[PDB]
RNA sequence: ACGUCGUCUCUUCCCAUCCUGGCGGUGCAGCAGCCGCCAAGGGUGGGGCUGCCCGCCCAUUAAAGGGGAACGUGAGAUGGGUUCAGACCGUCGCGAGACAGGUCGGUCUCUACCUGUCGGGGGCGCUGGCCGCCUGAGGGGAAGGUGCCCUCAGUACGAGAGG
RNA sequence: CAAUCUAAAAGGGCGUCCCCCGCCCAAGACAG
């Protein structure tokens, strides 16, 4: 993988129509909520947090799941599984490609530089708006500062600038 | 711990160098040895110079000609004869008839248990194991 | 090495009793929240042991 | 940079390696020495030769101590000095700088001063002693204008040297300056100003050598393997990268020798008063005999056989004094 | 924030006479007299405004940031140990420990010599400052006295810092496994005032 | 038409520091080791193998750092490799031929015009000419760098070994 | 005192100037 500054700023068009793109990655993220989904617990949480992207850009695919290992992890160890609702809000539906030269991947693969120069898929990402929600938590008040604290950790595995807002629901 | 040689080393010619073939002179079964290195203060060079020894200084040596046991292996040893003139620090202008080493631990202790022929006073001074071997010292 | 209690105590207040920024090495207070040189959060204090 | 590490070639602390602009050293720093009483802070000489002499080691932390060991000596011709004026300086106050605010003169130069001086026939001492006592208030340093007198050395030649010396070895410049004064037409002869044993050092042009190459003037190597290399091997190979052009670092050939240098801490072994016992029957080789005082210096000194030599004080003595006791000279190889 | 104005005062003791000299546009030279001797301070460059007041000192601040609003406690602090030096001293303790090589400690003329540190050839020589007495008390205790707080803390803080080795010779703290390691040296151990 | 790899020679610069100087931490007892910070004044070497560069290795060593200068420097050298014409092998090609696969052989041109640098001379000026002795703005410097032995002491430290 | 044109990020800092919110103190708050 290239550095995620490679991939980070909105360079072209979505990328999206998968019937249309031959050999477009697997989505590697097993879930996107985590904690207590079930809508009548969630009716204990009275306060929500989001962790909202301050610019636009592109979230790959790995930082995505990175920041939710992260995050999960922090609030299953301190918070509990019974006591938290977090959700991943954004699906990485853009489709990112790569010019390099390669082996079963095509003829035109073969030619060396800018001839051919249309990419291979090499990843996937999120599209993302300023003030767009990323990661969403539905939580009990007296958990405030560990809801801080998991969400400063996955804002440290993204690519882009985010700040955490904490409103009741 | 053990008896101490003289603090000093005063500036010698040197005599020998790197490939070197010297003669022992003991009879610790070794022959004739090539040199292969300089150990000590002494030895640091510049570039191009080939590190040299004189009488009294410490030399890596692997022996050439000798018992079949010991052809190949690589020992320190003593110089102490010289052909190349050397003056020493009371201005007297010495040499020898040829050039000899004596085959010794890295401490200093010789390997044979005599010496032939005449010593250097460089190399008894500073070595208090080969002056208890050397008959005649010079 | 043994000292009696009131020497002891004298030796850890002024060997055993500050802090490290883990950032950059400076000796800090003891009850420091920040480092004096850079200015981090990232203290640890050092321990006597035994 | 280099492909492996070695030290430059030569010093560049001797940069310019011109010629010296006076064939007679001049002296930039004297020392500041506390003796009791006021003297010379320096003498000049012919040096005349080298010997070697067996001289008792009086180190007494020394490995060779209590032996008879042999050391190269210089032999310096030493006629006495004669003094012909004294001049008095202050500090400028725009800058600092060290100024002459006047001199007295002896009233009748000796008839060789002539030859190098334009001087009156008399001069009169009385009224230059006068004026230069209304600068004592704001006299700083005192000075010496001697004359060398080569009638009396080896070299027989005629025209003097001249060069100022300071008194120094009390810190009162009053007593400097009186002393100065009771000197004016008189001689100093080399032990009125050093005693056998000390420390000096020495300041002399070097011998000449002429235009010489790179591999004699800064030790460049000649090109290894030499006969492979086609428009000769005496020579460096580059004289510099694309940029910076040729620096002034890069070794070049030119004039080598004939350059001033100091030397340090030289040990005086002993000041003779007649050179006869010292002078080899042969004579000194290229140099001619010894008839007045003399000074055997241990070691090596700058300068071709007859140049003449300055020696002061030590400026950069080590923390060990020598004994206070004269060395002793067993025997000099210019004796039986 | 900022200080419109803002005033402190600093009661002066009986038997000291104080004496304020503008040295400066901004520069002030603060004598102070007592039983025990005479202390001057300089105070350079100087936001505070000093002035005497019937038996006080009074410093005051105008149009003033933190920066300049910190000095008048500052000057304050510093004003009232120089009123305590003339008339009751500064005492510095320090306490000499060692594991096994005792040090021996003397004053000779205005000399601060420790020897044996640690079994070291070297002596530590110290030059005792125009103003400070000291005293070793048996072979354990290090007393240094004084007018002049500033100037007894810091020599008292010398003779700490000559025995606290640095770079390759430092010892460790810490022995094998976590005990006590070599903690030899001199430390200052408290303050107190001479009467 | 800007001489194509490496090496030799010679100079300088960078610092992201291998040693040398300073300091701190340590899972720092000592002996050693590991890690961070300041610091580029000096040092960083000798050999074996290969055309090399790189790398591996040998004996030392305080340590045997890395980079830039038209991949510094062929009107300075060298010419082993690469990369002309001859030739052999393997492979490919019906063939002539080809291969950045291996191999043997294979012209390194120039009186230096300018500038630069290094040293050496003549003059004019310096407020009339000249002689001698001085001053010191500035300029150059690495003019010094770095090891070992004894003592301390078989001491501190340590259960000992060690040190 | 724009651009060509010789620059700078994530992150850390009550370093300092300032704005807002929550709570305590109704002189029985914070610090000893
Ligand atoms: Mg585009
Ligand atoms: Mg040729
Ligand atoms: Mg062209
Ligand atoms: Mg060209
Ligand atoms: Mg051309
Ligand atoms: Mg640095
Ligand atoms: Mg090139
Ligand atoms: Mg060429
Ligand atoms: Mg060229
Ligand atoms: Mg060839
Ligand atoms: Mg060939
Ligand atoms: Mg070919
Ligand atoms: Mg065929
Ligand atoms: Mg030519
Ligand atoms: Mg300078
Ligand atoms: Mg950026
Ligand atoms: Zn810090």
């Amino acid at each position: 993988a290239r550095p995620a500054r490679c991939y980070r700023r909105i360079k072209g068009p979505p990328y999206t129509r998968e019937e249309y793109i031959h050999g477009a990655p697997m989505i590697q993220i097993p879930k996107f909520d985590m904690g207590t989904t079930s809508a009548a617990a969630r009716a204990a949480f009275t306060m929500v947090a989001k962790l909202v992207a301050e610019e636009r850009g592109q979230i790959r695919m790995q930082a995505l799941e990175a920041a939710r290992q992260i995050s999960s992890k922090y609030l299953t160890k301190y918070v509990g599984d019974a006591n938290y609702y977090l959700r991943l809000n954004v699906v990485p539906h853009h489709v990112l490609r790569e010019n390099r030269m390669l082996a079963m991947a095509g003829a035109d693969r073969l030619q060396e530089g800018m001839r051919l120069a249309f990419g291979s898929p090499a990843g996937r990402a999120a599209r993302v708006e300023p003030g767009q929600v990323i990661f969403y938590v539905e939580f009990k008040p007296e958990h405030l500062a560990h809801v801080k604290e998991a969400l400063r950790r996955a804002a440290s595995k993204l690519p882009i600038p985010t700040r955490i807002v904490v409103e009741p629901k | 711990k053990r008896t101490v040689g003289v603090p000093y080393r005063f500036h010698v010619t040197p005599g020998i160098f790197m490939n070197s073939l010297v003669p022992v002179a003991d009879n610790s079964g070794a022959k004739l040895v090539r040199v292969i290195g300089v150990v000590g203060h002494y030895s640091k060079s510049v570039h191009r110079r080939i590190p040299g020894a004189g009488v009294g200084d410490m030399v890596v040596v692997v022996v050439r000609e000798g018992k079949p046991e010991l052809r190949k292996q690589i020992f320190r040893a003593i110089v102490v004869r010289q052909r190349r003139p050397y003056r020493r620090p009371d201005g007297t202008w010495v040499a020898f008839e040829d050039n000899a080493v004596v085959i010794v631990t890295p401490e200093g202790d010789p390997k044979g248990s005599e010496i032939h022929g005449p010593v250097a006073m460089e190399a008894t001074l500073r070595w208090p194991t080969i002056a208890n071997l050397a008959s005649i010292v010079v | 090495i043994t000292l009696d209690p009131e020497k002891l105590a004298i030796v850890l207040q002024h060997r055993f009793n500050y802090k490290i920024c883990r950032n950059c090495g400076a000796r800090n207070p003891p009850d420091a929240e920040k480092c004096r040189r850079c200015r981090s959060r990232n203290l640890r204090p050092k321990k006597f042991k035994k | 940079g280099l492909k492996i590490n070695r030290p430059r070639r030569g010093s560049m602390g001797v940069y310019p390696r011109k010629r010296a602009a006076d064939i007679v050293p001049r002296v930039r720093t004297w020392p500041e020495v506390n003796l009791g009483k006021p003297t010379l802070l320096g003498f000049a000489a012919y040096k005349a030769g080298m010997l070697h002499a067996v001289v008792v080691d009086d180190r007494p932390t020394s490995p060779l101590y209590g032996k008879e060991v042999v050391k190269a000596v210089t032999v310096l011709d030493a006629p006495p000095l004669y003094v012909a004026a004294v001049r008095l300086y202050t500090l400028d106050p725009t800058n600092g700088y060290k100024v002459a605010v006047g001199e007295a003169w002896v009233s009748e130069p000796p008839a060789d001063l002539r030859r190098v001086l334009t001087l009156p026939e008399k001069f009169d001492t009385e009224k230059q002693l006068k004026a230069l006592e209304e600068y004592r208030d704001v006299a700083v340093d005192v000075r010496v204008l001697v004359a060398t007198q080569p009638r009396l050395s080896g070299i027989g030649k005629k025209t003097p040297e001249v060069l100022e010396i300071p008194v120094g070895g009390v810190p009162s410049i009053d007593e400097r300056i009186n002393f100065a004064i009771s000197l004016l037409g008189k001689t100093v002869s080399p032990k009125d100003v050093f005693t056998p044993g000390q420390l000096v050092d020495v300041i002399a042009v070097t011998k000449g050598k002429g235009y010489q190459g790179v591999v004699k003037r800064f030790g460049v190597t000649i090109l290894p393997r030499w006969h492979k290399h086609r428009k000769g091997h005496r020579r460096t190979g580059t004289i510099g990268p694309q940029a910076p052009a040729l620096m002034f670092t890069q070794p070049r050939p030119g004039q080598m020798g004939f350059h001033q240098r100091t030397e340090y801490n030289k040990r005086i072994l002993k000041i003779g008063d007649n050179g006869a016992e010292i002078t080899p029957k042969s004579g000194f080789p290229h140099y001619g005999v010894i008839k007045g005082p003399y000074i055997l210096l241990q070691g090596s000194v700058p300068g071709a056989r007859k140049r003449l030599v300055v020696l002061r004080y030590p400026v950069r003595p080590p923390k060990k004094a020598p004994p206070a006791a004269e060395p002793q000279v067993v025997w000099v190889s210019s004796q039986s | 924030m900022h200080v419109v104005y803002a005033v402190e005062e600093v009661p002066i003791p009986d038997g000291v006479k104080v004496a304020i000299e503008k040295t400066g546009p901004f520069d002030y030279v603060v004598k102070v007299k007592g039983p025990l001797g005479e202390l001057v301070k300089e105070f350079k460059n100087t936001p505070v405004i000093m002035s005497l007041s019937d038996g006080k000192v009074v410093l005051e601040v105008l149009n003033a940031k933190k920066r300049e609003y910190a000095l008048l406690g500052t000057y304050k602090g510093i004003l009232k140990n120089m009123f305590l030096g003339v008339t009751k001293g500064w005492r510095y303790k320090l306490k000499v420990i060692y594991t096994h090589f005792p040090m021996l400690v003397k004053v000779q003329g205005n000399q601060l010599t420790i020897e044996n540190f640690l079994g070291r050839k070297s002596k530590i020589v110290l030059e005792i400052p125009k103003g400070v007495k000291v005293e070793v008390k048996g072979k354990e205790d290090i007393v240094v006295e004084g007018i002049d707080r500033e100037l007894v803390s810091q020599f008292a803080a010398a003779i700490q810092a000559a025995t606290e080795l640095r770079g390759e010779e430092k010892p460790s703290p810490h022995g094998r496994e976590g005990g006590l390691g070599v903690v030899d040296g001199i430390y200052v151990v408290g303050y107190e005032h001479v009467k």
